[PDB]
């Protein structure tokens, strides 16, 4: 919320290289699946090989 | 170490910077010489402290015995500034003689003076009400810099944004007159480079003269010349 | 010279009866300064019986030309430009009927050529021509 | 619908007193067909009290709009275009004082927006609105 | 989100200079480009020695761009030209799509990135040598220290 | 405040009915082809209003 | 700055060559350091491709 | 080309249309105009795409 | 004997800090050391945790 800007200034040389976030607001969802297999490769349409 | 033969990676960068600096300084010097010649009618010769060397700072109005025309235009006044420039156009025209071949009537001035004169009640009706652009010969020819051009009544105003002109100083002079502005280069100050045709701006690498360093020595000898100095008409603008 | 048709034939052509049919003798009334602190009616009245001005090599202030062309410039809103055209025609300042004569200074394309009234131009032109001829003769 | 301000508020805005200050309600009088076999005075008279025409999704023949804009097209000499402007303003057909309202069909840049007279528009608009409302009510 | 004063050195303090200011009320009848040209002249007067610049640009937002352009004094000028494909920036880039307008010597440029607050434009000259400089320092390792 | 624009996505009927309002009819009629990046960047590929 | 490479003057043929240098405005600042090390490769081919 | 009132006139100069025959039809409707190619008339080119 | 302003850098304007001042005239009366003591307290407050 209210602005997102990565790659801050950060002290040089030996310093804290923050590789993770601690205080945040995260949510987890399950991404729906969708196959479309409806097809029939003819013996001629097997030029893929 | 004179790596202009096997100039693989770093030569074409350090060398490029070095010459791009040296010739930049020499160009600054040469622009100073040219502007001093055109604005003040004298060769630019100065001491280290900035005191003019009178032996070399030869004026141009005495070396040929001719006098520049002079004028004054007051923008606040009701007289049309281009009417004054119309009359003093003819004064320069008459002094040209029978070999008149001028290209344009340049009235090179400053941004403040340009804006003041073009904003005059008599001038704005034509500057705003026309200024076709891409039709002035200078604008079409240059087309590679930011300068304002206004060709009204033969007079061709040109704003100079190089900062070499003090405000209220418009210098009207013909352009294209053959052998009116001349320049000369001279050889170096070496016994090897005496009685030798000038090669432009010189540059040397001095190593054995000292031990604390190695010195690059650049030497430019340059002087402009305004022979027919009776055609330049210095003006004064009050705003 | 010396009034040898320079003010007898020139003024005759300036008033004429075919100078309206042909071009020439056009006065330009551009924007910017022409609108500073003036009303539409005041500007329209000033346009009528408005003699020439400087930079005219032909006759400088050569009386009142039969054609005045008002055009649209950058510091002029279309309300101002079309304001004069409607205001002028109201006081009898009719527009030229020749479509080829509606031109501006090349650029600033919108330009309308307005023909003055005969009474506002020809009497004054004749009087000025007579006075100029008399003054030239008295020399 | 059924005269629920579709002919009471629409006509009120069509006549109004600020519809002149704002835009909208503009009739375009282009060239070509509008000049075939007609004089300048005849065309100027026809422009006054000229109701709308087809292709108007809003109100089709929705009475006489307070603004008529005449523009310059390719088959129209500048004598014709500036002819109407001078002819119309003579018979009291003054031009809009708002410079933002002088626009054409995008291209064909020269366009002048002429404001009709109140008597030629508002009485007829009110009468047509009343008749339409009565006819809608009688159904 | 708090600035580090030990590293956020100000610019017109480190050298000893000061920026200019301005005010453009597009609701009033005064020409905005008059003020723009006046500030351009004031900036030119402050260069002096070299004073060679490619163009004079004014970086503004879409709202500011359209408010300045739609001024009664500038409208006709914009409607007639709108750049007319005769602008230095439009001929140099020729691929990036943003609004430009050159008038009275200053080139209006429209910035569409959301980084500029509305009602805030920044005039500055393009092409001035070494007026804008930036540099990449090495890493924070003991093997890339004193390394290009 | 990093927003490039403020889009109001609608349909043909909604667009044609919201811009034909008396207070915006003239502004639509007297518009320019340089609307925004949308007509410029996404031009010559999608014919939208 | 004007003066450091300002050849100008007119010197004199034979001696007194101007060795113009120094007296140049120059400030050294520290370049801020900003790490974006926040990351955790799970397999990623170990980012080795 | 003349796009008036949604209608988009298109003059055809290919000479395949007899005069007084204007054929109004929507464009871009999916699976409205379809075309098919077929194999040759050889035993080698039978049951071949 | 003219200062080279490109090398003469004032410490106050360098560290982003300011220095203290004072004003005492011992000819008239009173004990001047009160101002010195006040400056001492100001300095030790400036040092703070040291």
């Amino acid at each position: 919320e209210k602005g997102v800007t990565k790659m801050n200034a950060m002290a040089r040389g030996g310093s804290r290289k923050y590789i993770g976030s601690e205080k945040a607001r995260k949510e987890i969802i399950e991404v729906p699946f969708a196959p479309l297999d409806g097809v029939t490769v003819a013996s001629e349409v097997e030029a893929f090989r | 170490q004179y790596g202009t033969e096997s100039q693989t990676a770093s030569v074409e960068a350090l060398v490029q910077r070095k010459i791009e600096h040296i010739q930049r300084s020499h160009g600054i010097y040469i622009r100073d010489c040219q502007y001093t010649a055109l604005l003040k009618d004298k060769i630019l010769a100065e001491d280290e402290d900035g005191n003019e060397i009178t032996a070399l700072a030869k004026n141009f109005s005495t070396l040929w015995g001719v006098s520049r025309k002079t004028g004054a235009i007051n923008t606040t006044t009701a007289v049309n500034p281009f009417s004054v420039l119309a009359t003093k156009r003819q004064e320069i025209i008459d002094s040209m003689g029978e070999n008149n071949g001028f290209t344009s009537m340049v009235v090179l001035c400053t941004t403040r003076d340009f804006n003041a004169i073009v904003d005059h009640p008599d001038v704005r009706a034509a500057y705003e009400g026309r200024d076709g652009g891409a039709e002035y010969l200078t604008r079409r020819l240059g087309d590679a810099v930011d300068f304002q051009v206004f060709t009204h009544k033969g007079v061709t105003l040109v704003e100079d944004t190089s900062g070499k002109l003090t405000d209220g100083s418009a210098y009207m002079f013909p352009l294209g007159v053959q052998d009116m502005f001349q320049a000369v280069y001279a050889p170096a100050d070496s016994t090897d480079h005496v009685n030798t045709i000038s090669q432009g701006s010189y540059l040397f690498l001095n190593a054995g003269e000292n031990w604390r360093r190695d010195v690059i020595e650049s030497e430019v000898s340059y002087a402009c010349m305004v022979t027919r100095s009776e055609l330049i008409c210095d003006l004064t603008i009050t705003v | 010279q010396y009034n040898a048709d320079a003010y007898r034939r020139k003024i005759e052509s300036i008033n004429s009866d075919a100078a309206l049919t042909n071009g020439a003798f056009n006065q330009f009334a551009y924007g910017s300064q022409m609108f500073e602190g003036k009303t539409l009616q005041e500007i329209a009245e000033s346009l009528k019986t408005m003699q020439v001005k400087d930079s005219s090599r032909e006759d400088e202030n050569g009386l009142i030309f039969p054609h005045v062309t008002l055009q649209l410039v950058s510091p002029t809103t279309p309300a101002q430009y079309y304001g004069l055209i409607a205001e002028a025609v109201k006081l009898g300042f009719e527009v030229c009927p020749d479509w080829r004569l509606h031109v501006g200074t090349g650029r600033n394309f919108p330009a309308c050529r307005l023909v003055r009234q005969a009474e506002w131009y020809k009497p004054h032109n004749e009087k000025l021509m007579a006075e100029r001829i008399a003054e030239a003769e008295k020399q």
